[PDB]
This record gives C-alpha cells, structure tokens and sequence, in this order.
C-alpha cells in the first residue's frame, strides 16, 4: 500500500527537542512540497510549516507561532522529510501530520503522530476483566475489559478474540481521570449467549503507545 | 492569513437524504484556470483527514460519486446527495491559495434516526484491581439516540462528583446508535466502607430513569 509513514513522536520534556520523520512508502517524495499540520485533541487543524522541492532550493516557511523553533528538512535519497522542533512547550502538544502538495502524481497525508510535551513518563494501562453484575440481555452475553490509568491518551486500541455475526465490540475514547492526570476507558463485547457459555473465555488485546501490547483473558459468565 | 468559515457547525441527516455544508473565505480563491484553491476533507475521530474534493470541484481518488463540491470565489458548498452511515464525521474546508494553509472550524455530521433509550450494564471492580489499591465501578450504556445522556453515580444514595469520567462512541454502523462508558473510581479503602453502588441513567427516550445497582460483595 502507498502511504506516508510518520515516526519520532511521543513524549518529550518541556524545553526538549523532537524530530519527526515523514517517510514515503510506495511513492517518491521528491516531486512534492512537504507540509506539516497539527491538531490538538478535539480541536481544529493548524498549519505548522513547509519545505519546497529541491528545484526551488528547498525553501522553508514556518507558522508564525513556532518560527524560531522549527527546522524542516528533507532527504530525497531516503524519500523522507523531517520536522525538527526545539524548545517545546505544553501548547505544542498535538497530533502532527505531514502532507504532500504540488505533485500531480501523489496526494497523501501521513497517519499522524502524537507529540506530548510533558514531564511525565509513559504509563501502561492496567487492564482488568469485568463481569456483569446486572442482568444479561435476551439471547446475548456482555463482557468487558477495563483499561485504566494510562498516559499518554493515544495511541490506544483494543481488539477481541471473537468477531463476526452477532458480535459487537464497543470501544470508548480515552477520558481523563478525575484526579491524577492519567486516562481510562473500557472495551465491551456483546455476543450470542451460545458463543459465550460457562467454560468459554474471550481475550481482549490492548495496544498502547510504543510499548508491548497486553492480552487479558475474560471469563464468560 | 485567509480566514475560512463554515456553516452550520453541526448537522443531523437521515440516510438517503441530502446534506450540504457552506464554506466562506476572506479572500477569493478563484484561479486563472476557472477552478478554485479550495479543498474539502472528512475526518473521523483519531484518523487523518481524508481528501474529498480539491480545486473547488474535483472529486479525489476513490471518493464516492455522492460527494460534490461547488462554488467559486469566496463561497463554496459541499453536497452529499444521499447520506450514508459511513459519512458521519467532521468535515473541513481548506484553502491552498497561500501558506499558512488555513481550515474552517469543522462541521460534525451525525446520522439522524428515531429516539432509542439506552440499555444499562453495571460491573463491579475486579478482584485483581482491588488488590492494587484502586476500585473502579463501570456503567455502560448501549444503543441510544440522541447522543445526550446523563449518568449519576450514587453510593449508599449519596450522589458522587469529582470521582468519575465518561466517554461516548461514534454511531453504530448498522443502527446509528451511541454507547457510553462511565467509570467511578474510588480508593479500595473507600470502596469497602460502603454497600450500595448505583448508576442512574436518564435520557430523552427514558420515561423513568433506569438505575442498575449492586451490593458490594454480592456479585
Ligand atoms: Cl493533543
Ligand atoms: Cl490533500
Ligand atoms: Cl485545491
Ligand atoms: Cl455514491
Ligand atoms: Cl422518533
């Protein structure tokens, strides 16, 4: 598949520096001007800067609010462009995207990477199997996993070992804990009762940040 | 900088019916070639914006025929002629006449449907969590519409605040309902001092509140 792949994000101390990479996969970046755009959680899209093609001497331009703290560069030999940020502040926390412009052959956005400017270390979720204590719905069984106390809030995803006809997984966005600065959510699975009998279990698989994923067994009632 | 503005900021449309979104620019985006330096995107939560239309009216690769862009100069319109469930998300217009590239505020399209009252499910803290010193009680709401829903937590009939959190799913692909997860988090010490844990739900569709409860140690 053809796409733009970003890397180099994650946690960074206030005042720290971080270099994001935007690597073309399945197309050639050389023909494009490369732009960077960011989006704070729940907010809009804001341009960060660009670099022109080598034909135009790789000219750079930066957003007013970050001008003195950015260097955009490109390495066509690696089919990659870079966003070097320096002297980072809390208000630079956002999901950063790269975007190509100017090449009639290719139009692509990167998948985005979250940059979190914080003095905190990352915290892996604490994942627990849940058992319903109220009544099961007619014909079906509900089980869930609690995904508690993680940071940063993304990337986070949950998948279950059962899917298909009559099976619905519900995944709720992270929300901030009422105290303590971490995030929590849950994942729910609803499946035909006959598919979740006593003696059967189902697993929830939880991915977070750039650390190893977790697999938790959830007993059927 | 060029200011982009959209209207409305939200809309609700039933499947098969048309949606339109207006976009205005503070400078004309008209090009010498008769096209306009104006692009539309659809963004789903957490995902990169997807190009729908560029040059004012050119439909991007693989974009369905139901999406159309029109307008000229300072005034543009995105039309979705027959809305489908998969079209829910936030739509942005954007100018590329100059840097800085600037975007409109975002218009959230959701899928209209009839009222559906939530079903409610309560889960006590897991034994494994309790041993680590924390107790989370979880209340899940499923299959409701519209999106507004109220959860109240009670512990021995005392209303709780400052110790819970919630989040809401996007609409279900098949029935366009929402789901919600509310979590009440106490210390293990506080949790074991109390008996009756209850989550009370109210909603447009509920003629009476639904309260799901348990007595600590009875699950
Ligand atoms: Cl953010
Ligand atoms: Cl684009
Ligand atoms: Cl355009
Ligand atoms: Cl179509
Ligand atoms: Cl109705």
């Amino acid at each position: 598949e053809v796409q733009l792949v970003e890397s180099g994000g994650g946690l960074v101390q206030p005042g720290g520096s971080l270099k994001l990479s935007c690597a073309a996969s399945g197309f050639t970046l050389s023909g494009s001007n490369v732009h960077w755009v960011r989006q704070a959680s729940g907010k809009g899209l804001e341009w960060v800067g660009r670099i022109k093609r080598n034909a135009e001497s790789d000219a750079t331009a930066y957003a007013a609010s970050m001008r003195g703290r950015l260097t955009i560069s490109r390495d066509d030999s690696k089919n990659t462009a870079f966003l070097q940020m320096n002297s980072l502040k809390s208000d630079d926390t956002a999901m950063y995207y790269c975007v190509i412009r100017g090449d009639v052959y290719n139009r692509q956005w990167g998948q985005g990477t979250l940059v979190t400017v914080s003095s905190a270390s990352p915290t892996s979720p604490k994942v627990f199997p849940l058992s319903l204590c109220s009544t099961q719905p007619d014909g079906n069984v509900v089980i869930a996993c609690l995904v508690q106390g993680f940071f940063p809030q993304e990337p986070l995803s949950v998948t279950w070992s059962e899917s298909g006809q009559g099976v619905t997984a519900r995944n709720f966005p992270p929300s901030q804990d009422a105290s303590g600065d971490l995030y929590t959510t849950s994942s729910q699975l609803t499946l035909p009762a006959t598919q979740c009998l006593a003696g059967k279990s189902v697993t929830c698989h939880v991915k977070h940040y750039t650390n190893p994923s977790q697999d938790v067994t959830v007993p059927c009632p | 900088d060029i200011v982009m503005t959209q209207s409305p900021l939200s809309l609700s449309v039933t499947p098969g019916e048309p949606a339109s979104i207006s976009c205005r620019s503070s400078q004309s985006l008209l090009r010498r070639d008769g096209h306009n330096d104006l692009e539309w995107y659809l963004q789903k939560p957490g995902q990169s914006p997807q190009p729908l239309i560029y040059l004012g009216s050119t439909r991007a690769s693989g974009v369905p025929d139901r999406f159309s862009g029109s307008g000229s100069g300072t005034d543009f319109t995105l039309k979705i002629i027959r809305v489908e469930a998969e079209d829910a998300g936030t739509y942005y217009c954007m100018q590329n006449k100059q840097t800085p590239l600037t975007f409109g505020q975002g218009t959230r399209l959701e899928i209209k449907r009839t009222v559906a009252a939530p079903s409610v499910f309560i889960f006590p803290p897991s034994d494994e969590q309790l041993k680590s010193g924390t107790a989370s009680v979880v209340c899940l709401l499923n299959n409701f519409y519209p999106r507004e829903a109220k959860v109240q937590w009670k512990v021995d009939n005392a209303l709780q605040s400052g110790n819970s959190q919630e989040s809401v799913t996007e609409q279900d692909s098949k029935d366009s309902t929402y789901s919600l997860s509310s979590t009440l988090t106490l210390s293990k010490a506080d949790y074991e001092k109390h008996k009756v844990y209850a989550c009370e739900v109210t909603h447009q569709g509920l003629s009476s509140p639904v309260t799901k409860s348990f007595n600590r140690g009875e699950c």
